């Protein structure tokens, strides 16, 4: 009978909220706020970043590709912003 | 004579891939084993299909 | 992927195969 | 030749922010802030939540040990915090 612990649980009296798919509603949709406005957050300190190295190049440097570096950049945020998605609607829907 | 070596075959003439291979011994109950591994590895980035 | 590319499409985790002239499915050169 | 692909990678002209474990650093005791003030505004809500289901409760239904209840709700979101904490902790510094 090893296969008999794939049910094995210790209750208290009251069930875990994470049962409660509501619970998790609640929290996922919380932190898919919490994750659009670091979103923005990110996206301003992209903006500073961009003029702040506009700012300590010396001209023997590289040219930077405002174009190309913000590109990346930009784009990044997107990913990673995505990226948290997936990840808090992984901690809340599936391995929780 | 290796159990890996179907795996192999079905590599060799199908999907040419570079993708993990795990190949169990379960006995009576490798094919869920089988599943197991398959499924824990598709968790984990190692692959999609 | 023919060979000569072989260890760049081993290492470019984006290459992907497109449809061919033939209707093979090939890594491009 | 099949071992060369665990170097598979294809970078930009700049490399992603997540190899500089500064960025990581940030954006870690980011949602490590972002975690200790939802840590409280859960509280809140079980404060709430609490004398929220006094007022519902009938008298032929069982008294609600508060002591109880709000044991278990507390610790849940002790757990739930430290679960939240490693969880980012994974994001940024395991599996990133």
């Amino acid at each position: 009978q090893g296969v008999l612990t794939t049910a094995r649980e210790k209750s208290g009296n009251f069930p875990s909220p994470l049962l409660d798919i509501k619970y998790r509603r609640r929290q996922l949709e919380l932190r898919r706020q919490q994750i659009k406005q670091w979103k923005e957050s990110e996206y301003l300190y992209l903006q500073e970043e961009v003029a702040a190295i506009k700012s300590q190049r010396s001209e023997e440097d590289g040219p930077f590709d405002e174009t190309a570096y913000l590109r990346e950049r930009t784009e990044h945020i997107e990913r990673e912003a995505r990226r948290q998605e997936a990840e808090a609607q992984t901690s809340f829907g599936n391995e929780f | 004579s290796f159990v890996n070596t179907m795996a192999a075959w079905v590599n060799m003439l199908l999907l040419s891939s570079t993708g993990p291979i795990k190949t169990p011994v379960g006995a009576c109950a490798t094919a869920v084993e089988s599943l197991d591994v398959g499924y824990d590895t598709i968790m984990q980035g190692k692959a999609r299909v | 992927y023919e060979d000569r590319i072989q260890s760049k499409v081993f290492l470019n985790p984006q290459s992907r195969v497109t449809q061919e002239s033939n209707g093979e499915l090939k890594f491009p050169a």
